[PDB]
């Protein structure tokens, strides 16, 4: 809902997307950021409270 | 029908016949992987879809 025009942004434009999501509770993480250590990517945005 | 499930509090009378999005979710994963189409796309009619 904060992202939804995000998602909207291909529509138009040429961007590309990659959208993760994150399991409640903090110890989820783990394993996002060891699949972001095999995918290599520098652009990341966090969207949480 | 499908009911917004409280994230916040725990409740046992949660009695919902409505198929769960994430067995239908991955119901339409295994369809795809299976068709093995590496260009797909796909339209939502509000965020509400996503």
């Amino acid at each position: 809902i904060r992202l939804q025009e995000l998602i909207k942004a291909p529509s138009r434009y040429n961007i590309k997307i990659k959208i993760r999501q994150l399991p409640p509770a903090n110890k989820d993480a783990k394993p996002l950021l060891k699949e972001m250590k095999k995918s290599k990517e520098f652009y990341v945005i966090f969207d949480c409270s | 029908r499908w009911k917004h499930p409280s994230v916040d509090s725990r409740d046992l009378f949660y009695i919902n016949l409505y198929p769960d999005y994430a067995a239908i979710s991955r119901a339409v994963l295994d369809l795809v992987l299976y068709y093995n189409w590496k260009t797909v796309t796909v339209v939502y009619e509000d965020s509400t879809g996503l």
